């Protein structure tokens, strides 16, 4: 069910995000642990903070 | 960026 | 599982957290879906976007 | 604030 966010990422799904690190540490991260959305994590690279 | 989804 | 994140909030967990406004709509929100964390959730009030 | 958690 979505909440009253206008854009409610649903934390409710059966479905965790995940995004890869292009930096160099090569690792693994929750999405949402890292604040980004389905749409940057899919458009863009991806560099942690360690690998910024 | 790569990405995957896993369950719940 | 955490993720490679140093603050990993385990969006595997099997808990939703919400947090009500204060602003007068009086609307509950997922905690991610608003960007608080739980700390912010519980040490001070929430104003929604829409109450702002 | 007030705040709750439902299942999963
Ligand atoms: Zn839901
Ligand atoms: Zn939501
Ligand atoms: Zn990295
Ligand atoms: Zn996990
Ligand atoms: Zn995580
Ligand atoms: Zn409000």
């Amino acid at each position: 069910s979505v909440c009253a966010a206008q854009n409610c990422q649903r934390p409710c799904k059966d479905k965790v995000d995940w995004v890869q690190c292009d930096g160099g540490c090569d690792e693994w991260f929750h999405q949402v642990c890292v604040g980004v959305s389905p749409e940057m994590a899919e458009n863009e690279d991806y560099i942690c903070i360690n690998c910024a | 960026a790569r990405t995957k989804q896993t369950a719940r």
